[PDB]
This record gives C-alpha cells, structure tokens and sequence, in this order.
C-alpha cells in the first residue's frame, strides 16, 4: 500500500495493487526477520543464538533450556575469587559433609583441613582435594586430614 | 559498503540484472515497480547500518548499557536525594507533621519528622530532597518557604549546607567505571586492593600496608583518621572484621592507630601592654597545634621558638625549654605531637 | 530466518503468492523481473547472514571480537621497542644530539643520550627501536648509518645485542589466549590466576607454573617464547617485577627461561657430482633446524641420518655420530637442542 500510494494515479489498477500487496507482504517478513535477528544480538532476547555463546564461553552443554543457558552464561562469565578463607570452607564443606577447622600459618603459608574419615569417601576426596589445588594459590599448600 | 548501497545503484543493479524484451527506460511500468522496492531495500540499508552502532558496546543507549550492565552485574547508581537540616522560626506552639514540603526557589524539599516551634526539643528538623540531584544540594542559609501554608510558621531558613544531593550516574561513567573494573581485580599482595577494603571506612583516610613484619606471610595494617587523629575502638575492631572478610588466604593481620605524644613547654618571656598571658597563651597553643599538624618528620625547636615570639604579644623571651630540652625531638612514625603543658613566666 | 529463506524458494513464493491470470514461463518478462527483485533479495538475505555472523565474529576477524574481549577485560599487548647502546667513530668534539636519526638496512633508530664523540662521557649512547617489533633487536657489532649526515662522525656500531623488541600483537595469539582464559577458572591467587599473569606479559607464548617447587609459599614460574623458545632476560625481569606489582606479598617467585643443549655431527659422507661441501652443509643445517622445530621428546640418530641422507648432493654417508655417539640423546624439559659443530668429509 505505501509504494501504490507512492505510484502515480494513472496505475490504479488491480495488477499493481497484486504486485504491490505481495511485496509488502515480503517487507513484513524482511522487517520481523530483522527484529528476531535484532532480539539473537542480546543475550536475553537469544533463542537458537546461545549456542555460539556457550562455544565463545568454550564449554559444551546440552541443550535444557533457554533462561537456563542464559543463567549458565552469566555463571561463566566472572563470578570467581575467593574473597577470604570462609569461602574455601564453605566450598570444601560441602564436598566433606562435615565441619573443618583450620590450622594455618603465615610463615608455614600451610593450610590444613581436617574432616571426619567415615563421612567423606576415597574418591570424593581426590576430587574435592584436586578442586582446591585448582582454587587454592600456588605457592599455598592446602593438607587433607581425616579425623581416625 | 552500505554507503555504496543506495536507491539509484541498487536499482542500475536490478536493471541489469532483468534482461527481458521489452524496453527499460524512464517512467516505465517495470522501472517504478523496481523502484518502489529498491527505495525500500535503501531504507532496509539504513537500517543495518545502524545494527552495527547499536551493536557495539561504545555509544550505546540506556536500554543498551542497562541490559548489558544487567548481564555485567555493574547495575548503574540513580543517584541520592539530598539531606539536611532547617530551622522553623514563627509561633510558639507550631506543630509541623511530617511529610509536609517545602519549596526553595522552583526546589521541592519534604520535612522527615515532626518540629514544634519553641519546644524543648529544638526548632530545627531534617530535610530530605524529594529528587535526586546536585542541584538539591541547597547550600547554607536558604530561606525556605512552605508550599501550603501552615499557620503560625513564618520564616524557614537552614543553618547547614544540604547534602547528599548526587545526580544520576550517565552510561559513559559506568563505562569507565566497568573498564576499569575489568582490567583491574582484587588481589593479595597489592597494596592497593587491600587498602581499597580499609579505605571503604570513612573515619580512616590513609592506609599503609607494612609487608613482613612478622615474618612471611604477615601483614601489619596501618590507618590513619581524619588528619592523622587516631579513631575510636569500635571504628578500628570494624575495619578489622571488614578486612577480615575481605582479607586473603591465611594471612596474619594487625591493625594499629596513630598515637599522641604529649608535649610539655617551658619558657620565660617579656609580654608586650595590653597582652596578659592567657591570651598568648591560647594563641600560640593554636600555632603549635597548626604546625603539629602541618609538620612531617622530627620536631623542629626554631621552627617552636619562631611561631613562639611570631605570637603576637611577644617582646623578648628566654629560656625555651621543650619536654626537659632544647634540642630537636624526633617524632616516631604513627605518632603526633599534643600540648599538655605550658609554662609561661614574665 | 536468514538461512531458512533462499533464493529460489523464495522466488517460487513470489510467483506463487500473486495469482495470475498469465501463464508463467521461464525467460518471461514478468519471470525475468521477479529474477532480478529476487536477486536483490538474495544478496540482502546474505548480507543479513554476514552480519549475523559479524555479531557472533565465529570465523572472520573484525573489531567487534576486539572490543567484546576488552569487554571481557583482556587487552591487546602491542609491544616494547627494541633497545640497546651503539659507539660513535669518528672526530673527537662532535656532538650527537639527542633525537638524533640513524638507520640500519630498512630498521630506523633514534639516539636516546646527547653523545659527544671524544668526550669523558664515552662514545656509547642508548638507542631505542623506533617502531615496536623483533626484527629491531638486532646482533651486537651491527653497523648504523646515519639519515642525517654529521660532520666528523664515520662509524656507528653497537657494543652489544639490542634487546626489548617484543614481536606486534597478532589477532590469532589474542583469540588464543582469551580461549585458554575461557577454559581457565581463575581464582583471586590461584595457578590460573598467576599464568594469566605470566600471559598479561609481552612474549609469554607459553606459560607453565609449578606449585610447592620449594615447598613452603614457594612457586616456580617457566615461560616460553615463540614455538617453545627461550625468553630474554629483560622479558623476564619485567614479567616478575609486573608479578611482584600484583602477586600476593610472601611467596617466593622464580621465573626461568629454557636453555638450548649443544649437539656435534661428525660424519663421513660421500658427495654426488657436482655439489660441494657448504651447499650441502646448509642444507642439512636447514633440515635439522626444521627437524628441531618439529620434534618433541628427544633426538633420534635414526631420524638425523635419514633427514641427512635425504640431503640433496648425499649420495653415500658413514660413521654418522651426535656428540660422537649413534645413540639417542634426552631432550629434557625447559632444554632445546642446538647445533653447534658440524663435520662432514668425503
């Protein structure tokens, strides 16, 4: 309707107006396709476009759902640092299951965790120690004791 | 590129690209059916052009900063309405309830709590902007006056500058403000991160770290308060549990205050007429206590001696004597001068 | 869906979507027409697939993969200039000026010290790369010419490797390294943390860090340069100075660089006609270097006759010996091989 109105009066004819409405029914669809591709620019209006954010982000997920990806994005993306001890421990607890007291030194730069044998298994504590070398300084030295 | 791309090129292009029997020329019925559509493929240029400005994180919009900030978690400051306080002067008896407003000049101001004219608990009563913004930090001595009048109320002024009056943070500053936030992260030994904790305490203005003073591992915390005046207690307990919290892995921390040193003078001097020696005595306290504040280093004794007889009511004076001596008095770090005790002679 | 619409698909919607009481046939005009707005939309529906893929920056390199990763917070390490001191020759009493010009091949370099040749000051003056890059670090006893001509000055050389000349950001180490810092979950002081520290450094292609070397509050730091190569010691004393700047204060840090191992070839090989010694050398020297580049583990004498033999101008080779011996040598960490004598005879 905009480029009939646009045309002169003299091509007011029925073909025009065919042409005319099909074109303007393409526009429609270039126009929302530009919108839907406008909202995958943002993280929060993407649908199908968080998979690119998740391999830019390198770590492969299946797919669950879209507010989820959205929410695991925003995971990866800092949130890091362990601000002061109390975070380690309340890290470690819960892999433990139990209280942990600390023992550290400056001049040692030792750090001791101590936990119940019997409520943390083997293999558990393998992967909870491998975790906290993973988060605790290098120059640190973190001690796993379970309690006989 | 999308300069390139325009209504007449894009329409030679399709022009070319139709090869057909009949004719092109100017005005044809194929050639304005064409050049509908290339017009609006112009307007669709236009407006991927513009896809890339807003794309870019740079010269974005409120809406832009706000969502990306929202993915950041660097939420932008509103800003804070300002606060102060006003005095009430008119009848006797006047109760003004709360949430009454008061309007300076265009400004709307609003009334906390209750004030009553000549009541025991005072005439003066806080007064917070009902906006945000500088220009609601009135300064001292503005007559308010009410929107609605209020009977026995006749003259509202403010005996203190109003406060707290800050203007919405722009994208641009919470730009810098991210970037700066990103390049930079909090870290253990630099003193700067760990100063940053200590500093967020408003009694406390100066902070030194004193790295291995225990050893490895140990750090010793030294703030100073307002112009190097030790803080009370319970300031200094906070700062250690905030810094706890904020503190690294195991390390050994201490906090210490700035510590005053007492001083005792003595001398002999001849006072000029008209002067008695409280009066020299007050203002060369105030002069020692100036250059207390403004010396760094050992105590100076012509430095004393040379704002002693610059007081005025000074003609000649003897025998100077500082804490048993004369001689320089080395200051210990952490530590400031304080006068106890004066004795002048005639 | 940019990719879901295509040409013909939609060139067939175009057609069918009107209805016609005209026959529709290939090569009509009316057919001819659509082909060309359908053209058109075709090359909008790829532009709108390019800019897609612009947005998400995948495959091709633009700026909008730069400023995401500034976003992010890693910067892109442009470089330092190469430096290093050059000796005027000529008649003593001229002064050389600072900002003085000289050029070595296509390299430019600039005099840093006003230098007056003859003087108690010496000859030697500090000379800066003026563009940042490795090929400015040049060997010592390199002769300088002078873009401005000087009366009395004859020589230029430098007493010494010019050194500092780290190699210009490149768009594939930035994506590279802010994968490996998407596969890091750094730590505020954290092995991550400390070897994205080592990365923030110019040159640091590779980073590897070992916790507990000493024990107690100690880590041991080794870096890398390009394919696996040894780092000068500026580099390193930058690195560790920028650590010490942002490391937590107590641990020890020692940061090393790998060191080459020498190697001997002695060798009897028959020559083919019409090749001599040195162009066969060379070749071979070539080809172990290469062989070097792409090994890993430790040295095969077998692989080092075969890369020999495979020589051109080799025809019959005998008692080949590496450090005069046939026997396989460890490459151990943080070591490198090295050529350093080669025999070979008929």
């Amino acid at each position: 309707m905009k480029l009939i109105d646009k045309l002169p009066s003299f091509d007011r004819n029925y073909i025009v107006e065919e042409i005319q409405g099909a074109y303007d029914t393409e526009l429609n669809i270039l126009k929302e396709d530009i919108d839907d591709t406008f909202n995958q620019l943002f993280v929060d209006t993407a649908t199908w476009g968080l998979d690119m954010w998740e391999d830019i982000l390198c770590i492969e997920k299946k797919e669950l759902d879209f507010d989820t990806r959205r929410s695991n994005i925003k995971a990866k993306m800092r949130s890091r640092g362990t601000s002061t001890i109390e975070v380690i421990k309340s890290i470690c607890e819960a892999y433990t299951k139990s209280e942990t007291d600390i023992k550290v030194y400056s001049d040692e730069f030792t750090f001791v965790l101590s936990f119940i044998a019997n409520n943390c298994d083997y293999k558990t504590l393998l992967d909870c120690s491998d975790m906290i070398e993973r988060v605790k300084p290098a120059h640190l030295l973190h001690y796993l004791e379970p309690i006989i | 590129m999308y300069s390139d791309q325009t209504y007449e090129v894009i329409k030679n292009r399709t022009l070319e690209n139709i090869n057909l029997d009949i004719y092109k020329g100017e005005g044809s019925f194929l050639n304005n059916m064409v050049s509908g559509n290339n017009l609006e493929l112009s307007k669709i240029y236009l407006e991927l052009s513009k896809m890339h400005k807003m794309a870019f994180i740079q010269d974005t919009y409120n809406q832009f900063l706000d969502k990306r900030v929202n993915e950041f978690g660097v939420y932008r400051k509103l800003g804070t309405e300002s606060n102060g306080e006003v005095e009430f002067i008119g009848e006797k008896g006047t109760v003004i309830n709360n949430g009454t407003i008061i309007s300076y000049r265009d400004l709307l101001f609003v009334v906390i709590k209750d004030v009553t004219i000549g009541s025991e608990e005072g005439d003066n009563s806080p007064v917070q902007a009902l906006e945000v913004g500088k220009k609601y930090n009135l300064p001292t001595n503005c007559e308010f006056k009410l929107v609605d009048n209020i009977s026995g109320v006749t003259k509202i002024t403010n005996t203190r500058s109003f406060e707290g009056g800050t203007d919405i943070e722009t994208d641009e500053e919470l730009k810098e403000r991210f970037y700066k936030i990103q390049r930079n992260q909090a870290t253990s030994g630099n003193k700067a991160h760990y100063e940053e904790w200590a500093l967020e305490v408003d009694g406390v203005y100066n902070v030194k770290v004193y790295p291995r003073w225990d050893g490895p591992g140990t750090v010793k915390v030294l703030i100073f308060g307002k112009n190097n005046q030790a803080v009370d207690t319970e300031t200094i307990e906070r700062c250690q549990q905030h810094i706890d919290e904020e503190k690294p892995i195991g390390p050994t921390i201490t906090v210490v205050t700035p510590l005053p040193i007492e001083i005792s003078i003595s001398a002999v001097m001849k006072l000029e007429d008209g002067y008695t020696l409280d009066n020299v005595k007050e203002s060369f306290l105030e002069s020692i206590n100036t250059y207390f504040r403004d010396i760094r280093g050992e105590i100076i004794y012509t430095k004393v001696m040379g704002i002693l007889i610059n007081t005025t009511g000074v003609h000649d004076l003897s025998n100077l004597l500082i804490n048993g001596s004369t001689d320089n008095i080395t200051i210990n770090e952490d530590k400031i001068p304080s006068v106890t005790t004066v004795n002048f002679s005639e």
